[PDB]
């Protein structure tokens, strides 16, 4: 689900 | 307000990047890993984004260096932040 997606660092 | 608030954000990667984590916020009905805005999750303390001290959590991160985030997979968007090099130009939404 997209509730629990990691973020991305940048 | 009632309306956007849409602005206009330049400054200079760090060596360590831009200081700032991205998340999708919405899809489409297929499911697919399209997501319609990239959306800032955390600031790193002491980053580029840190310390120029305009960009904040939940703004959106519209455009950069002309390229759309709007309607993108995350791992487009983070890659085109990650390819980002010296001055970054962006549009941001609050
Ligand atoms: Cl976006
Ligand atoms: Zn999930």
């Amino acid at each position: 689900d997209s509730k629990d997606v990691k973020e991305w660092y940048v | 307000g009632a309306m956007a608030h849409v602005f206009p954000v330049e400054l200079m990667k760090g060596p360590e990047g831009l200081g700032l984590s991205i998340i999708g916020m919405g899809v489409g009905a297929d499911a697919g890993l399209e997501k319609l805005g990239i959306f800032v999750k955390t600031i790193t303390d002491n980053g580029a984004a840190a310390r120029d001290g305009r960009i904040q959590v939940n703004d959106q991160i519209i455009e950069v260096d002309g390229k759309s985030l709007v309607g993108v997979t995350q791992a487009y968007a983070a890659s085109v932040l990650r390819n980002t090099s010296g001055l970054v130009k962006f549009q941001i939404g609050r």
